[PDB]
């Protein structure tokens, strides 16, 4: 209520709202450009999903460093400006790639196909890199310090957030199709950008007034190669490393949400209405997580909280694999549901990992071990974005549902080892 | 202005109760851990446990399991230790502490310490003192002296020509002895003063009120 | 457990000079290692953080520095508001462990003591017991031993000696042995006897009386 809406703790609930929900549109449209062009194959366009990967695997730590260097509005509207900058050219190029010119011949074997690929991929990197950036230069900062020494109300902000993210990651695409309908290709993609343009215009002025209001945001304390080192010795040394590396590990497991599973349960396809019913029971769970943690938060030690989700989560997947299993329609049904079960307990689990990472960390060195838990998470992200591939092969897909099964196995004793050397080994 | 008051200088039977109490102020006790640390007399800094006030969950040092009790109040903003079966060794001065996570880089902020005394005793003192100068050949400071022994449970002042001593007056830290404790002080200078008009000893026990003056005649 | 260890209980030193206090794990604690000081009857106040980092506030001489498992802070140009204790915490993992400290003291130069011997008072002759007290006071380094000879006989039980601290005046320290022996014990002897076996000099410096004084 009016004053409670001009109460900072919501206005960044917008400002991160309109960048999450904003960018992943962004991306999916791009997505579907590309794959519009070349027919979706092992090397068109799946050279993407790759190289995003790769390059925030590579540069996060530094980003993340040079965040904790400056400011903290400079970097942030550094962050947002060049955003923006980005998204707004890349639609432009696409858009005159798309009218002028569409298939012409060059010279030294260049051709629209390396042309276009090297500049929208630039455009791509400098796109991601914002957006992943924003996020750490911003989200968990600004978590950390609008909240204030006090918790409950941070733990509460943080479970927010992630629902916001649950919902734009599950509405993307819905807009996408509706903007296919009367934006198609020549229009939407600038329709989308001048949007970008104007979400970006008004982060601005919001970020502006939110560090107006709580003061404290103004205080503070091969090159290169040097600072990525330094940022991974930081972050092996913390004592927090251990359950760190559980976090990432849940990063690996491919049977999740949308994916690999839901593209050999696609195949099936019950119904068109089905489909939707699966999508909104995954949503449900992930909402559902937040919740739980939450109580038990509140109910139970937070490095408790862990291992009792932990339990959960392989309990699910108790379920999954005896499943696939089928010893003395059905199992597909069951991987489902396995599937969904993990997604409560996952979510929950990521709540708590991040709250950890975010107190028990100095306040100069928060960028930096952000940073690099990114960069963990998407090299265990990798190997499951690499098990795409080599293995494509939905016949034996059950073997390789089995080592997700063994990952996260590994990754929640790795964090219960965590938890008996942070507390008394009696719970 | 943050800080953390403690209530102090117990002093107990053993194999009794206490429990010591340390008030924040300026801060939430809620919003951090509150540690308590022991610091036995020439010693090294001992950790008990913690205590998370939201959900009261503790943890302690495994030597400290059976014997320590850490409680909160979040309503009086403010936390206790309680230490049971009391023994000789609990006597130390405990430190209320205060960390952000599970894994803070430091105690920014203590409480001022509390003493605790567990011991079985009570009484005033017994000061014997003489200047011994015989067989000597040529006076060195006439090095007057003093010996306050058996004091039941005090920290005696003695001081010297009441404050018209000078800066030759070495007060030795006090020691115990069956229970009880024993001191000295000596002082030497102008020896002129020595044998001749001289000065003399006053020594006050307050938990005895045992204010008592003695002059050193010679040998 | 991890159990910090300081291998210097005491550091000599001077006004202006560069003091390096050392911290040395018994497992890999990582940057996990803080460093307090603390002053006589006071709470142990924060200097340096994760090993490195120097707390807002205090002043720009103190450094510290160390990874994995041996760590060290730096005194440069040391002050007179130094003199302290220091230790290092270490927060890697539970239960915490403090270093057990180390103590900086102001160098002098070097001093024998003034050796007193003060036979056994009369009020305190019909009371019993009869304790005779040496009042080594003035002396150069710490250390010191006394010599509890009655009879030419060492006697080691039944002493008590305690020790001044470091005179802001003169930095020097004083000492005061007193063997308690009974008021049948000083009788059944004759001989009573206290030597100082002090650095200053190989001589020991030996005070005695007699009984038949």
């Amino acid at each position: 209520l009016a004053n409670y809406l001009t109460s900072a703790k919501f206005l960044l609930y917008l400002g991160h709202s309109l960048s999450t929900w904003g960018d992943r549109m962004w991306h999916f449209a791009v997505s579907v450009f590309l794959v519009e062009l070349y027919g979706n194959s092992l090397l068109l366009t799946a050279v993407y999903g790759l190289v995003v990967a790769g390059s925030v695997l590579v540069l996060g730590a530094i980003i993340g460093d040079w965040v904790d260097k400056n400011a903290r509005l400079k970097v942030a509207q550094t962050s947002l400006v060049i955003q923006n900058v980005s998204v707004i050219l890349c639609g432009i190029i696409l858009m005159m790639v798309f009218l002028h010119k569409d298939e012409l011949l060059t010279m030294y074997h260049g051709w629209v196909l390396t042309s276009c690929y090297i500049l929208i991929i630039t455009i791509a990197n400098i796109a991601n890199l914002a957006s992943t950036a924003t996020a750490i230069t911003i989200q968990r900062d600004w978590i950390v310090v609008v909240a204030g020494e006090d918790r409950s109300k941070l733990a509460n902000m943080n479970a927010t957030v992630r629902r916001i993210d649950q919902l734009t990651n599950i509405l993307a695409p819905m807009a996408v199709g509706q903007i296919m309908t009367y934006g198609s290709p020549v229009i939407g993609c600038g329709f989308i950008s001048g949007w970008n343009l104007v979400s970006m215009c008004v982060e601005y002025f919001l970020l502006w007034k939110v560090y107006q209001k709580t003061p404290a945001l103004a205080v503070k304390a091969a090159e290169p190669f040097r600072t990525f080192r330094d940022g991974w010795v930081s972050y092996y040394n913390q004592p927090i490393f251990l359950a760190g590396m559980g976090l990432a590990f849940l990063y690996m497991t491919v049977l999740g949400f949308d994916c690999i599973t839901t593209g050999y349960a696609y195949t099936q396809g019950l119904s068109g209405s089905v489909l939707s019913i699966l999508m909104g029971a995954s949503a449900i769970t992930g909402i559902m997580g937040t919740v739980a943690f939450t109580w038990l938060r509140r109910k139970c030690g937070l490095v408790r909280t862990g291992l009792i989700s932990g339990w959960a989560q392989i309990s699910c997947l108790i379920l999954c694999v005896i499943s696939v299993f089928m010893p003395g329609i059905i199992s597909v049904s069951l991987l489902f549901a396995g599937v969904i079960a993990a997604r409560i307990g996952l979510w929950s689990f990521d709540l708590t990992v991040t709250q950890l990472l975010q107190e028990n960390v100095i306040e100069s060195e928060r960028g930096i071990i952000n940073g690099v838990q990114n960069s963990m998470n998407y090299l265990l992200d990798l190997l499951h974005f690499i098990m795409v591939i080599l293995a494509p092969n939905p016949e034996a897909f059950g073997l390789l549902v089995l080592i997700s099964v063994s990952f996260v196995v590994m990754g929640h004793i790795m964090y219960f080892r965590f938890a008996q050397k942070t507390l008394g080994n009696q719970l | 202005e943050v800080q953390l008051q403690q209530s102090g200088a117990e002093l107990v039977r053993p194999g009794a109760l206490v429990k010591l109490s340390c008030k924040a102020s300026g801060f939430n006790i809620k919003d951090y851990y509150m540690h308590w640390v022991k610091e036995r007399p020439e010693q090294g800094l001992e950790w008990i446990g913690w205590i998370d006030p939201e959900n009261g969950n503790t943890i302690y040092d495994p030597k400290f399991q059976g014997k320590a009790s850490i409680t909160a109040d979040t309503s009086s903003n403010t936390a206790y230790l309680q230490l049971s079966s009391l023994t000789s060794e609990d006597t130390a001065v405990y430190y209320c502490a205060r960390k952000r996570g599970y894994y803070g880089p430091y105690f920014d902020y203590w409480g001022q310490g509390t003493t605790l005394t567990v011991s079985s005793k009570t009484t005033a003192p017994s000061v014997y003192p003489l200047a011994p100068v015989c067989g000597d050949t040529t006076g060195s400071s006439v090095t007057l002296g003093c010996l306050v022994k058996g004091y039941f449970p005090e920290p005696v002042t003695l001081t010297w020509n009441s404050g018209s001593l000078s800066s030759g007056v070495h007060t030795f830290p006090a020691v115990l002895q069956s229970g009880l404790y024993t001191l000295s002080s000596s002082v030497t200078v102008t020896s002129s003063t020595w044998p001749s008009q001289s000065i003399t000893c006053n020594v006050a026990h307050p938990a005895s009120s045992t204010k008592v003056d003695k002059k050193i005649e010679p040998a | 457990d991890i159990v910090m260890t300081q291998s210097q209980k005491f550091m000599s030193t001077s006004v202006g000079d560069r003091v390096s206090i050392t911290c040395k794990a018994s497992q890999n604690v990582g940057t996990a290692v803080a460093w307090y000081q603390k002053k006589p009857g006071q709470s142990p106040k924060l200097l340096i953080y994760s090993a490195s980092n120097r707390y807002s506030g205090v002043p720009d001489r103190f450094t510290g520095s160390g990874s994995g498992t041996d760590f060290t802070l730096t005194i440069s140009n040391m002050q007179s508001e130094d003199l302290a204790d220091y230790f290092c915490q270490q927060y890697g993992s539970y239960p915490l462990t403090f270093g057990s400290g180390t103590k900086l003291e102001i160098k002098e130069a070097e001093a024998a003591p003034t050796v007193s011997i003060f036979p056994p008072s009369s009020e305190q002759l019909t009371s019993g017991g009869a304790s005779v007290v040496c009042f080594l006071n003035n002396f150069y380094p710490k250390d010191i031993n006394v010599k509890w000879k009655i009879d030419g006989s060492e006697r080691q039980n039944g002493v008590l000696n305690s020790w001044t601290d470091q005179d802001s005046k003169d930095s020097t320290y004083s000492m005061s042995s007193t063997l308690t022996l009974t008021k049948d014990e000083y009788e059944r002897h004759n001989s009573y006897t206290c030597e100082a076996t002090h650095k200053t000099s190989t001589s020991p410096i030996v005070k005695s009386f007699n009984r038949n004084e």
